[PDB]
């Protein structure tokens, strides 16, 4: 138990392993070779192999969470938030994607739409609030937008 | 004001899809609950909404719905009250205060124990209750100011979000709450009994600072890896002392420095 | 384990490059040690402790100066200059024992031995990439078609009802 | 040179998180000294040198230990066990020594200045 715990106190902490808290050699000794392979093996294990991939994995986290972060942000500031169209399908078009984000596809004005469905009186529900009060009811989320915009399709009323 | 401008702020546009696959726009009048909405919620919900499987965030803004409405409903019968509306308006003034407090304090422990702008002049006015009450009395006007100002935060948190809303069980569940309830604990239980107590107050910085939790994030994600490296360690320092302890026992001397 | 194992992989995988680097840290010591046993050979004391005189020479030969070197050299911080004996500024060889020590430093201690820590940290790299692009595409296309997620959206049917029933392997 | 200032960017763009991280290392620090002053005081003597005895005590106040610990702590690459006095294996405060000692090497001398 005492030389485990000297060894790995003393061990760990020191630079140069085990081999330096220990006896200082002689070169006329029949266990110089055995000493000498002693701590070089300790360090090029638990000093160098060992403790350096402690210190490896925060590197790494650190570049997982930079990718993350880096994923995330570009999502929110390509992406819309409603429909998940990206803002390379809008450029070259009447409605930039500026346009889209603040009052076609404006999330809140959804969620002020939800407000009313479940504030206003079922008898004054009109075609569209009615329907989508059903399908609130039976939890479909279909009735959100999705990859899909009117503007965009605009372009489609030359072709029918 | 202008007729015009008050029916155009509460008028809303959206997009939907049809059974038919048929896109149609409707234009509704806001509710006036509406209008009631916290700014700091909508961007929490707007940056920690996540991606689902499908790659669509509208689930979960659609399932926070009802936390949504809750929420505006305090909101509001908040707004009904003048004086609990002001206190959590100033959160972020009373968890300022409460922070340089702590930081003054535990600054004056170091420098002084044992013993027998806004942030220049707090400076001052501490120096000067120094030279004339005394390093005791000071870190107990010290002490005593940061247990109101963290009460007073506490309270405007309470207010401000609102978690009593959910339940009780909610409430108690949040992690921010036990987290503020631990630091009123040691305020007053270092304010009573010792003094050094006040050193716990320096976790909070962490709280106060995002990038210091995203870079402590970075040995905390991987922590399990760590601990099974360091078990690892231990494995082989194990059996490297076997093998010294097995051939090598007289070699392993060390010196030690007896006290009288 | 599995998190162990995945650890330990990283010193594993490149295993290889990891062992020839040692080995040039082992050729340039031992050019080291011959440079000092023919030009600073009694600079080369060392300390013993002998069991029941205090100083000896550890460079009288070749193999032994060499063994000296990367036994007390490797291990110290400060390279092989920290066992070897202190100069004096009055002495013909100050300034030799201080391109000595210093080109040992910052050859075989700032650039060989980070080496074979910076091996370690590319492997962990090139193991968190391999795993994510190997997960990414399994949660993501179809075992037996390779079709992608994106193909089956704004459709009847999604791609969880196609890798469940329609193309279950 | 371009290169030279490239290199310099690298530890001048997240110039705040390093600082953070530094304040981060002090509390621990200080967290540390007064964990070591009001238990092991006595362990803390240290060696000086007097110009024209020969050791000292450098934890009778809590800034004098703080300032011990960080300046012999930080630097000793074996953290601040290093410097204070070595233990006797017949000791009660051995195994908190031990403890003491260890701690403070994976807390703040392999995890923080590592980050
Ligand atoms: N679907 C969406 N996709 C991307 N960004 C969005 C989306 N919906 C809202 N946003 C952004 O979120 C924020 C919310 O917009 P909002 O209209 O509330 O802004 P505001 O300027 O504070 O309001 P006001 O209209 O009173 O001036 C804005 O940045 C808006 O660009
Ligand atoms: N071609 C495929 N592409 C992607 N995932 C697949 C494919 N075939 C099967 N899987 C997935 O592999 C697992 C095998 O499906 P399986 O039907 O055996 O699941 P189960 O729920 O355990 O079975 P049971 O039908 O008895 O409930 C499921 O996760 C299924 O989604
Ligand atoms: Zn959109
Ligand atoms: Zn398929």
């Amino acid at each position: 138990l005492m030389c485990i715990v000297t060894v790995m106190n003393h061990g760990l902490r020191n630079g140069g392993g085990v081999g330096d808290i220990l006896r200082k050699p002689s070169k006329d000794e029949s266990l110089f070779p055995a000493r000498v392979v002693y701590d070089l093996l300790f360090f090029f294990i638990v000093i160098i192999i060992v403790l350096n991939l402690i210190f490896g994995v925060i590197i790494d986290t650190f570049a997982d969470l930079r990718s993350e972060k880096q994923k995330k942000e570009e999502i929110l500031k390509t992406t819309c938030f409603i429909c998940g169209l990206e803002r390379d399908k809008f450029d070259n078009k009447t409605v930039s994607f500026e346009e889209h984000i603040k009052l076609e596809h404006n999330m809140w004005n959804y969620l002020y739409f939800i407000v009313l469905v479940r504030v206003k009186n079922k008898t004054d529900y009109t075609g569209p609030e009615s329907y989508v009060a059903q399908m609130i009811k039976n939890k479909n989320l279909d009735w959100f937008p999705r990859m899909r915009a009117m503007s965009l399709v605009s372009n489609e009323g030359e072709g029918e | 004001e202008d007729p015009l401008a008050y029916y155009e702020n509460h008028t809303s546009q959206i997009e939907i899809v049809r059974q038919d696959r048929s896109m149609e726009q409707i234009v509704f009048p806001v509710p006036g609950i509406c209008q009631f909405l916290t700014e700091e919620t909508k961007h929490r919900l707007f940056t920690t909404t996540e991606q689902d499987e499908q790659g669509s965030k509208v689930s979960d803004f659609f399932d926070q719905s009802s936390f949504l409405h809750n929420e505006m409903e305090w909101q509001r019968k908040l707004r009904s009250m003048p004086l609990i509306y002001w206190f959590s308006r100033r959160m972020t003034l009373w968890g300022s205060i409460s922070f340089n407090l702590a930081v003054f304090i535990n600054i004056i422990i170091a420098f002084f124990y044992p013993y027998m702008s806004i942030r220049p002049l707090i400076v001052a006015l501490i120096l000067r209750s120094i030279y004339y009450l005394g390093i005791g009395p000071t870190l107990n006007i010290l002490g005593a100011l940061n247990l109101t100002n963290k009460i007073v935060f506490v309270v405007s948190f309470v207010g401000n979000r609102g978690t009593f809303i959910r339940g009780y069980k909610a409430m108690v569940m949040d992690m921010e709450f036990l987290y503020h309830v631990g630091y009123i604990l040691t305020s007053v239980l270092g304010l009573f009994a010792h003094e050094l107590f006040y050193s716990i107050l320096l976790f909070d910085l962490i709280y106060r600072e995002e990038t210091l939790f995203n870079v402590i994030k970075s040995v905390t994600r991987n922590g399990r890896s760590i601990l099974l490296t360091a078990l690892l360690a231990l494995i082989l320092v194990y059996l490297f002392s076997i093998v010294g302890f097995l051939f090598l026992k007289d070699d392993f001397i060390l010196e030690v420095d007896r006290l009288p | 384990e599995e998190t162990l194992f995945n650890v330990i992989k990283s010193v594993t995988r490149n295993g290889r490059s990891i062992l020839l680097t040692a080995l040039l840290a082992l050729i340039l010591v031992y050019l080291f040690s011959i440079v000092g046993f023919l030009f600073l050979k009694d600079d080369f004391i060392l300390e013993v402790d002998r069991l029941p005189d205090s100083t000896e020479r550890a460079c009288d030969t070749l193999l032994m100066c060499i063994v000296t070197v990367m036994n007390h050299g490797l291990r110290n911080g400060g390279g092989v200059g920290d066992i070897l004996r202190k100069p004096s500024k009055d002495e013909s060889l100050f300034p030799a024992r201080v391109v000595y020590d210093l080109l040992f430093f910052f050859i075989v201690i700032i650039i060989v031995l980070n080496l074979i820590f910076g091996v370690i940290i590319d492997t962990f790299a090139d193991l968190r990439s391999e795993k994510q692009k190997k997960e990414e595409i399994l949660k993501t296309t179809c075992f037996i078609c390779g079709l992608e997620r994106d193909k089956f959206d704004n459709k009847t049917v999604s791609f969880e009802e196609h890798i469940k029933l329609e193309h279950n392997m």
